């Protein structure tokens, strides 16, 4: 039940006929599975971890200067030399500046001077790459079970938590009193990694583009890099000044930490400090429903009397979820739950923690269930002492309709072609679409990348109006849809 | 600097949000309205550049916002 | 930040170099030729859009340029 | 002989009726004038003191956040309000959390969360700011008297000093020999203070734009502050994070000096260690040449022989110098030096060391002579010993004039209006052209301030392609040559 | 007489009111001047020096690799690194390598790999610059005097030599009996010392063009190195090859000394070991014959017999040379000597060596003279004994008509508008002629700098070409006269 | 190679003898003449695009001229 409560939760009903059904668990959100007779399990990605990461390159972000040296050349006569120049790790220039008699030269041109300091790196920004090999991913599976404590408990108690690998493509949980739960998760499809860079600067951690990160201007080691002094485009952070042509200096340009922090706008951050932990992305899992069982199968309705322990609580999602205690015999039994209209004739409810099951006399068993629009009715217990109690639902359908087009457009711009099989069962057209999106999303992806959602705006409007204004109807439709996507892709993006 | 090369526009975003999103949302924006207001001269003359450039109202409006937007920026 | 409000057009310039004056000089240049080779999509995206709004050859590279210079800048 | 040896050295030729010429000094250039009757000076603008700084901003480029407490309240309950909200020195900021049973709240919704932390200083930069009045301005004048030492010399005391104020703007040199020279400049008229600032850093200074100093994106504190801890913009150098919507925390953005080192690109450096030095800008001044005598003018030409003890050797201005040493009688004499053809029949050049004299027999004299185009000869004494030295110039007057010309425009483009004065001597041409100027200058700042050289090359290129194609000829004139004039200051700007 | 039998020699006859005719010196040429009533002098420019040479540049024509090091990375993680690549005395490149579970790294792809090796210089040429003021020619001026060994004589036993410097522009030599002969040269406008290098490699010298000598792409070093180990651009003496993807190695490209000469083919050759004196060029000179009056004009004449001890013996030039015994007394006598016709009726002769004398009685006397084309007879001595010699030019005036005007134009040619100041009095034709030249020749260097003389035949012809199918009859030959000049110059250019 | 480029057209060229003036004068006609004998296909192939791009028989000599000169001298 740990996804009572949050407001990233989805819902995923029914399986396939093998009785699989494929999901997509991001961070920071989780899904809730049901179908008919099964024992509606809750899926949270809770960690990405990463092993073994090779430093890619380092970067000076700190440096200082020492060992100042100069010399200068006559007019006419070539340009300086400093024994200097030879090590690398001496950041030379050379200028000109105006000699004459005054300044010790027989001629009155521009004779040639260099300028030479020693480059010393203070602060790094090392940056590490992974393979998805050394990629586990740790996912909790928590079956609902109206356990007392369990009606949004994000510890981890009453779950099993299953390590996600490329080693193993598929996951065994042993869920107790509701049998195994395969996973079959790709994790070599999900975080883009070896194209991606794990960027390390003092003790904060980034997640960011691969070729972003080698093409940042600042001086860089190898990264197979030991001596740490052969440091290459120094220039970046150093200046040389010639303000009258006659004399140069070099200072050092001070640190990049908050420079770093700008440009690191649009990147997630990672916690890099012990493991490398990552808390963003997504995981596609082919879910095994054909060993899960319902626990409370096979036990009797509970005859006894009912109390509400815990007042109806309406969720972000349309469900409620109530508290219940059973005072009566025959502890280990199936709580009777209906959800009916005003008039007691059809059950118009519809139930997420199936099964409900009194496991022990007094324990306070917590129900989720989705009421429908307007005056629902809720029904606990038998006729003798039935609880009897009244809820109303605010929304509407065509809301509700609106809200998951909304949801599923959102997914589709969080994700691409990965959106399409989030709640998919086989399908012949669920796998054109994802095909057709793949196709489009390459070429959306190529023509948009590296542009802000105020570029995209810009863009979505010139291409709207060019569509409105385009004499032939075809032509102006997909302009048009194409510029409206472009827009609410603008609207969504960086976040 | 590095600052001028964001992390923006690299296709990386997650439901999970950015380093600093909320703060670099709208930040290009303010600073674009901020030197509009400081250096009112450039606008008028870019806008009757825009005005005697283009040939209909959509050119432009679209050459004097990219204009606008271009100034402070290549600075 | 305030990296990107560099003290470049506010007159006040003498016969004397200036911080950072050769660097500064070339460096957004430097910068929009890394963008548009990083990026090749969105200039052929650009030149059409620039191509089809304009009319006359100059409106369109007018507008190409100017769409070019401010795509990596709105960061 | 001061000026010799500086690439930026201009002459000024002959004063007015009152015997006066205007000048523009600026600090890496030197000027070198000359009258019909009167000797000629070295003048260089060396030291531009600021006294008596206040400050009036101390921004914030690098702090620390340490006491980080956190208030949610509930869904539907209102915002949590900490004491630290009312605390000038926290930064706070409000979010909101999911919620629901498993949170502690019971009510299933985004419960307002505010968290705060103290903010504290580490490192600052001070914009001091300098009264208009406070400036005083040194600049030294040296005579071409002819000392050996004379030629580039940068600390002899050839030359005298004189201080100039904003109050005793009107000052007199003693020049031991050659009279007196009376400086009238306008110190109020050049950099323009009240409109600037010192900004110092930890260890270097610039001089910048106070509405760009007062628009800068940084926390900062009045500048009265003994105790800081009420800093104003906090919030530009801290970042709020809230991944997903379970815990919102604050961390500082980094060290800010290399991000403020980029951003005060454009901007000259100065120095304001031991005390508020500006070496960059420009002074104007009136020099009054009425007591102003040559030194010697009651000579005898020396009839005796000279050895030149250093060769001829050209500047990089078409003018030669020489340094010669006498071997005769009555030392105290006139050197009979000219530049003629070879056949010793006409004046091809002239002497800028005018007056040329032996004061000691024993002491080496070098002389500045500007000779002409081609070829010429450098006669120096009488037919016993008289010497003679070829010399040849490789420009011509074409060249010459166009780099006049260009000199000229440079002038204009950086002394704006200012360098109608550089070397007038009243008139009525002078003035209408500097009133024009001043009226096309404030134009056409109102309508470039801000913009770099590249805005400013596209600007042109499209306002001269406009005239270009354009049905009235007086408007396609004024719009090409308004163009030509914007791409010219393009390609000279941020220098 | 030095100047007989030189094949370049050229008579200079005549002065200008003043007593002075301009010459130009030449060191494979020879100049003899006549003049009214003053002896007939040779002027031979034998040495032109440079003292005090500055080394612009050094490079490296033979090379030696050792320390060679190799490293590499593994596919997609960064580069390799080296410590070597720390040091400039090292040449290093960067190459990518398969890479493989074969070859030690986990994953297959192009790995970075890089070669290093210590670059040390085993030959180097240097390029050494020589300022103007410090060249010193020596001219040879012999008078013909008639001398028994002073024909042809390179000994320089009967002539003076005066050394011509820029520090003084009279140089006077004082010929025994003949007065005193002053020259005003121009060792300024001659040989361009400061666009020239003086290039020495082992053994071997050349004066090359400065910017050509820049443009060597060879390892080079500063004149002002010192240490001869930081090279700037090793990658020209060195290649890398990775034949197959594999295993990238360095070699030395071997001793460029052959491709060096090849690259000198169009200089001139030099003497750098003994002081670096170059026997090439030319130098202009004002001869002045105020101080120059005819030797031994007292003595009366020669009455006694002659007898002929070399015979008549014709000159490349048309003069004759005839070498007689004076048998008879009154030892110090002048010879009778002219050039009749048969009947020796009209005198048809000109004597070159001016009032032959005989000095000793027992060494015979060399005199030269310039008989007329065809039929002409020596006359010797006073009647009795007197020697008739006749001769027979085997000549045309209009041949030597055609062969002067060849030898101006080769003389145009080689000497550029400088070959207008040869044998030159101060005539305005002359300078209006020289000015145009200087302004042709200004036009014309620029446009066909850099070309060799198969291309400026090919410019010529397609230029003649295109004048002489052209309508304008202006432009027609206008176009044909640059054609032909430009095709006579390719003919005799390249020597 | 240094080999190339040499020290033709520098305008020092006086009276006296350069360095390899005799030997150089006709190597490159001679070295060109080897090549054309040895490659007679590119010859003809040549003359085949003179005359195609021709229109007088001034430019068709021009362009042969002119490839078969730069074919053996490039690269
Ligand atoms: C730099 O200077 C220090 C003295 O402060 C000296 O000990 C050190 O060897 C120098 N390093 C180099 C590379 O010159
Ligand atoms: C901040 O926390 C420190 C403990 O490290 C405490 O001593 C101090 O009083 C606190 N200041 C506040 C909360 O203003
Ligand atoms: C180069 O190799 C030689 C021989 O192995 C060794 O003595 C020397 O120290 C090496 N030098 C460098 C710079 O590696």
């Amino acid at each position: 039940m740990r996804c009572i409560g949050i407001s990233n939760r989805d819902f995923v009903e029914g399986v396939s006929g093998g009785s699989w059904v494929d999901i997509v668990l991001e961070h920071g959100s989780c899904v809730t599975t049901m179908a008919k007779n099964k024992p509606t399990l809750d899926f949270e990605l809770i960690k990405t971890e990463a092993k073994h990461p090779a430093t890619l390159r380092k970067y000076c972000i700190e440096a200082k200067l020492t060992n100042t040296t100069t010399a200068s050349r006559c007019p006419t006569q070539g340009e300086p030399s400093l024994n200097e120049e030879q090590d690398k790790r001496f950041v030379c220039k050379h200028s000109m500046v105006d000699r004459g008699w005054g300044n010790g030269c027989g001629l009155f041109g521009k004779g040639g001077i260099v300028t030479c300091a020693m480059f010393t790196c203070k602060k790094n920004m090392e940056g590490k790459i992974v393979q998805p090999e050394n990629l586990e991913y740790t996912i909790v599976i928590t079956p609902h079970s109206g356990e007392e404590n369990a009606v949004g408990q994000d510890t981890g108690k009453h779950g099993k938590e299953i390590k996600v690998t490329p080693q193993s493509s598929i996951t065994e949980a042993e869920l107790t009193g509701y049998g195994t739960v395969t996973m079959e998760c790709s994790p070599r499809t999900g975080l883009d990694f070896n194209e991606m860079v794990l960027l390390q600067m003092e003790n904060k951690a980034w997640l960011v583009h691969r070729q972003w990160f080698l093409d940042l201007p600042l001086p860089w080691l190898p990264g197979a890099d030991t001596q740490g002094s052969n440091w290459i485009q120094k220039e970046t952070l150093v200046t040389f000044k010639n303000p009258h042509a006659k004399k140069q200096d070099v200072v050092v340009l001070g640190s990049q930490e908050g420079a770093m922090h700008t440009a690191l706008t649009g990147a997630t951050e990672i916690q890099m400090s012990s493991g490398n932990l990552l808390f963003t992305g997504h995981l596609k899992c082919r879910l095994r429903m054909d060993k899960l069982q319902l626990k409370g199968m096979s036990y009797s309705m509970c005859t006894g009397k009912f109390k509400v322990v815990k007042e109806i609580a309406e969720t972000q999602h349309g469900t409620i979820v109530i508290r219940v205690q059973y005072e009566g015999d025959g502890s280990p039994c199936k709580i009777p739950f209906e959800i009916m209209d005003l008039e007691k004739r059809h059950v118009l409810g519809r139930l997420i923690t199936v099964n409900p099951i009194v496991t022990e006399k007094d324990s306070p068993v917590n129900i989720e269930a989705e009421p429908p629009f307007g005056d629902s009715y809720i029904i606990i217990g038998v006729e003798p002492g039935q609880l009897k109690l009244s809820w109303f639902k605010k929304g509407s359908s065509i809301g509700q309709m609106f809200e998951t087009t909304m949801r599923g457009a959102k997914r589709m711009a969080i994700l691409g072609d990965t959106a399409w099989d989030f709640g998919s069962l086989g399908g012949v057209f669920t796998s054109i679409g994802k095909a057709l999106h793949q196709v489009f999303g390459a070429i959306y992806g190529a023509a948009f990348s590296g542009v802000s959602w105020t570029m995209k705006i810009l863009i979505g409007v010139v291409i709207t109006w060019i569509g409105m204004n385009s004499r032939s109807t075809s032509l102006s439709v997909s302009l048009v849809l194409v510029g409206v996507v472009t827009l609410y892709l603008g609207v969504m993006v960086q976040a | 600097s590095v600052a001028l090369v964001p992390h923006v526009g690299m296709g990386l975003e997650t439901r999970t949000e950015t380093w600093m999103s909320s703060e670099g949302a709208w930040k290009h924006a303010q600073r674009i309205e901020t030197w509009v207001l400081r250096h009112p001269g450039f606008t008028i003359m870019a806008a009757i550049l825009a005005y005697t450039i283009g040939t209909t109202y959509f050119q432009r409006v679209l050459i004097f916002i990219l204009l606008t937007a271009v100034a402070p920026s290549m600075t």
